RNA sequence: GGCGUAAAGCGCACGCAGGCGGUUUGUUAAGUCAGAUGUGAAAUCCCCGGGCUCAACCUGGGAACUGCAUCUGAUACUGG
RNA sequence: AAGGCGGCCCCCUGGACGAAGACUGACGCUCAGGUGCGAAAGCGUGGGGAGCAAACAGGAUUAGAUACCCUGGUAGUCCACGCCGUAAACGAUGUCGACUUGGAGGUUGUGCCCUUGAGGCGUGGCUUCCGGAGCUAACGCGUUAAGUCGACCGCCUGGGGA
RNA sequence: CUGCAUGGCUGUCGUCAGCUCGUGUUGUGAAAUGUUGGGUUAAGUCCCGCAACGAGCGCAACCCUUAUCCUUUGUUGCCAG
RNA sequence: CAGAAGUGUGCAGC
């Protein structure tokens, strides 16, 4: 079911008394295709360990977008911290025109066609929130007229 | 800093002598060299038959050896056919006449010797140290050590800089003089050099 | 229950206009002598709303929680907690008692064998100190974990005394997706609570009123 | 795209030229919008097809040439 | 307006705010260039000179001590009339207008209520401290915004060189 | 020859009272909490409180010796009667 | 009350 991805792996450092303890932090996400994903950011003294942590972390903090049969519904903004990230719908056979961090976040989505750009900081972490806070807010037809109480042929 | 090895402080108080023999000091240096040798000889002898122990006794004015092995078959041989071999290659070290018998270690997994050899011929045959490390420390303890820790030092994986690295899983409690810690020591040949592997298991109070 | 019985337990008695939340303004009927009154005309309808979805969930054998820490409510909490067969936290609520349950059912695992050794394991084997020690030990056990050593899980709802006050317990049961039922006073936020209760929630006579009409409708959705 | 602390608010104020303008009615039709006509050289660049043994090259037709200009309409908004 | 303004009295004089109306009828906002004001130190001419004190002298301290400390002490600090035009000239936050949960105080008007008071309830101006949504890299800001918007102006584009 | 390529062994801060981990929670994150707070101890020793709940290595105890007694045996040791 | 200075240059722990 769940495909699964590891997006990054960071050597952080705490100082002590005696000199340097090194950790290991790792970021994945997980999704069904279909529309739903979550990421995981884990840390541990081991990689695997960090990158074990952050699959458990994963696989609950997940959440549902409405794909336009594996596309977006509409451009949608997304931002967090300093990266900002467009993404645009395309045509069938586009592909994902995007970088690793939010290629890994739309493939695990199952949005097939994409154009998206990363602006600012591409810091992996941040660009994955703004990439799952972009989709979040994305809305599709049916519900936009609920909102508006219009019927769907309003489309 | 340094500890007291582990075996040593608790000669009985919870373990028992590896040799037990009444000697006055005439003949005692002479007794300590003769077990040596045999010691050293057994050692070399069945390096693959996986002897844990090797206990040696001198009753009336006889030499009799025990060995504790995960693996007797092979120690005894067909027949018994080997046993012969090792007896008499024994008394003609030691001189005095001798007999040989052999104990079987059931699990050898909670063996800290066992263990510690291993570890050290899977380094000697390339293994990854963190993969034969996590495999000792599971299997011990899914076999129901109450405790396990080892530990591996010095220029792991060829690295230029030595370093030691130690994995720990349940109670492990070292000052606790009734605590029966099993305890060994075992060294790597790599083509870098040796590398030095520690075990410790422990098994309960009293 | 009607107005005239809330009147009587005097739980439209907010708290003084400096303590007060905006956001329970919707709830409030005005001031006198500059202390707030909760508009009992909506509590009424919202608190037999909450009663009917107890009575649903009781109806389908669900585990009900009552949660409060206050020095007197906490014996009436516990009263009305066994008087309807469920389970209460009146001491103090563990940070993770639910977030965490994976851990805590150690700890009440440990109370019932400690429990077991003590009275049928003949206790008096011990020494002196130990006996001691270990009964206190049952002792604190006890106090915190009493009323949940039965609970076998997660339960379906918590009811809650103080929004405020509890607001751990509340936030947890967020956090796992469980509804809350809580009393909500003026100086309490809201957002938390699934089914707001506007009311006081210090007068003992008031807890009275909500514990007794909550265990009257759990016994009848058990009874079914 | 920025200007509390990373580079960045004039020390403060008045004020000419300039930019901007509450609300209602009428009128104009400058901005704005629609339609028509002319012009926007061929080549090059796109699409559909021909010819070199293929290709690079050559070539037919189309589209485009994101514009400019002059008439004839609309008057919501902006300007008079 | 900012720089700033502190014993008491008189003369001349600017602005702000509140209540109730009456009046004019878009007359408004911002502002390159320009013009005015602008702490302290400093400069010119003429006065005054208690205290304080750059420079300078002596005594100490110290390895040295062109300082810190001590004893003295000149310009200056004060006054009049000119010049200079800079400051961490700081809220390190341009001016103007609208909108958006609250709490505790200060100061100054004013309305109503038995005014009974050292009283209750409303309504304006300015100002101090917490904190919500939201915003922010974070610290924090938070109806006096660093929140949501509009008009105009000034300014930035790696560190040194500068 | 290389202790600056290593194992083993050892010194030292120091027999100082500290050092960490799991799960939960908080923060974009490095991290934090727990381990901090009021008392107390030789001591992260113990008790109350507390978004923490538990655990591990340390402290303590188990080990040897010394200060009192009792049972048993009584030579090569002892001598009350 | 007095108490100044500390040559250059590196390498593991993923
Ligand atoms: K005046
Ligand atoms: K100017
Ligand atoms: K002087
Ligand atoms: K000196
Ligand atoms: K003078
Ligand atoms: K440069
Ligand atoms: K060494
Ligand atoms: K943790
Ligand atoms: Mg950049
Ligand atoms: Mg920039
Ligand atoms: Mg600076
Ligand atoms: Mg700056
Ligand atoms: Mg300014
Ligand atoms: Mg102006
Ligand atoms: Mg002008
Ligand atoms: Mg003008
Ligand atoms: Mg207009
Ligand atoms: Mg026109
Ligand atoms: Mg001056
Ligand atoms: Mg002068
Ligand atoms: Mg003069
Ligand atoms: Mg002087
Ligand atoms: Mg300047
Ligand atoms: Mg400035
Ligand atoms: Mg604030
Ligand atoms: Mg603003
Ligand atoms: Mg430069
Ligand atoms: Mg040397
Ligand atoms: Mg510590
Ligand atoms: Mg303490
Ligand atoms: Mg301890
Ligand atoms: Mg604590
Ligand atoms: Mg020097
Ligand atoms: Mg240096
Ligand atoms: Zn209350």
């Amino acid at each position: 079911e769940l495909q699964e991805k590891l997006i990054a792996v960071n050597r952080v450092s705490k100082t002590v008394k005696g000199g340097r303890i090194f950790s290991f932090t790792a970021l994945t996400v997980v999704g069904d295709g279909n529309g739903r994903v979550g990421f995981g950011y884990g840390k541990a003294r081991e990689v695997p360990a960090a990158i074990q942590k952050a699959m458990e972390k994963a696989r609950r903090n997940m959440i549902n977008v409405a794909l336009n049969n594996g596309t977006l519904q509409h451009p949608v903004k997304g931002v967090h911290t300093g990266s900002r990230v467009f993404m645009q719908p395309a045509s069938e056979g586009t592909g994902i025109i995007a970088g690793g961090a939010m290629r890994a976040v739309l493939e695990v989505a199952g949005v097939h066609n994409v154009l998206a750009k990363a602006y600012g900081s591409t810091n992996p972490i941040n660009v994955v929130r703004a990439t799952i806070d972009g989709l979040e807010n994305m809305n599709s037809p049916e519900m936009v007229a609920a909102k508006r109480g219009k019927s769907v042929e309003e489309i | 800093g340094q500890k007291v090895h582990p075996n040593g402080i608790r000669l009985g108080i919870v373990k028992p002598w590896n040799s037990t023999w009444f000697a006055n000091t005439k003949e005692f240096a002479d007794n300590l060299d003769s077990d040596f040798k045999v010691r050293q000889y057994l050692t070399k002898e069945l390096a693959k038959a996986s002897v844990s122990r090797i206990v040696i006794e001198r009753p009336a004015k006889s030499i009799r050896v025990t060995i504790h092995t995960a693996r007797p078959g092979i120690v005894i041989g067909k027949k018994g056919e080997d046993v012969e071999k090792l007896r008499k290659v024994v008394a003609d070290i030691a001189g005095v006449p001798a007999q040989i018998n052999i104990a079987e270690v059931r699990k050898p997994e909670l063996d800290a010797k066992l263990v510690a050899d291993s570890i050290t011929s899977q380094l000697e045959r390339r293994v990854m140290f963190r993969r034969a490390m996590k495999r000792a420390v599971q299997n011990a303890m899914r076999l129901g050590a109450k405790g396990i820790k080892v530990e591996v030092s010095g220029r792991l994986g060829g690295a230029e800089i030595a370093r030691t690295e130690w994995y720990r899983e349940g109670r492990v409690p070292l000052h606790t003089l009734r605590a029966d810690i099993d305890y060994n020591t075992s060294e790597a040949h790599t083509t870098y050099g040796v590398i030095g592997v520690k075990v410790w298991i422990f098994k309960g109070e009293i | 229950v009607s107005m005239r019985d809330m009147l009587k337990a005097g739980v439209h008695f907010g708290h003084q206009t400096r303590y007060w939340n905006p956001k329970m303004k919707p709830f409030i009927f005005g001031a006198r002598n500059k202390v707030h009154i909760i508009n009992l005309e909506k509590t009424v309808p919202m608190f037999n709303e909450a009663l009917a979805e107890l009575n649903k969930i009781a109806s389908r054998k669900g585990k009900i929680l009552f949660v409060g820490t206050k020095r007197a409510a906490s014996e009436a909490v516990k009263d009305a907690a066994l008087s309807c067969d469920q389970f209460f936290v009146n001491h103090r609520w563990l940070g993770g008692m639910l977030t965490n349950w994976k851990t805590v059912r150690q700890s009440i695992k440990r109370l019932k064998d400690l429990e077991t050794q003590s009275q049928d394991g003949t206790f008096d084997k011990l020494t002196k100190k130990e006996a001691l020690m270990r009964t206190r030990e049952l002792e604190k056990l006890e106090n915190s974990l009493g009323g949940i050593k039965d609970m076998g899980g997660l339960p379906d709802a918590l009811f809650v005394i103080d929004a405020d006050h509890e607001h751990i317990a509340i936030k947890e049961a967020n956090n796992l997706g469980i509804p809350v039922f809580a009393i909500v006073d003026t100086n309490s936020d809201p957002d938390g609570v699934d089914f707001v209760i506007p009311g006081n929630d210090d007068a003992i006579r008031a807890v009275t009123l909500y514990l007794g009409a909550v265990a009257a409708t759990v016994r009848e959705g058990r009874s079914q």
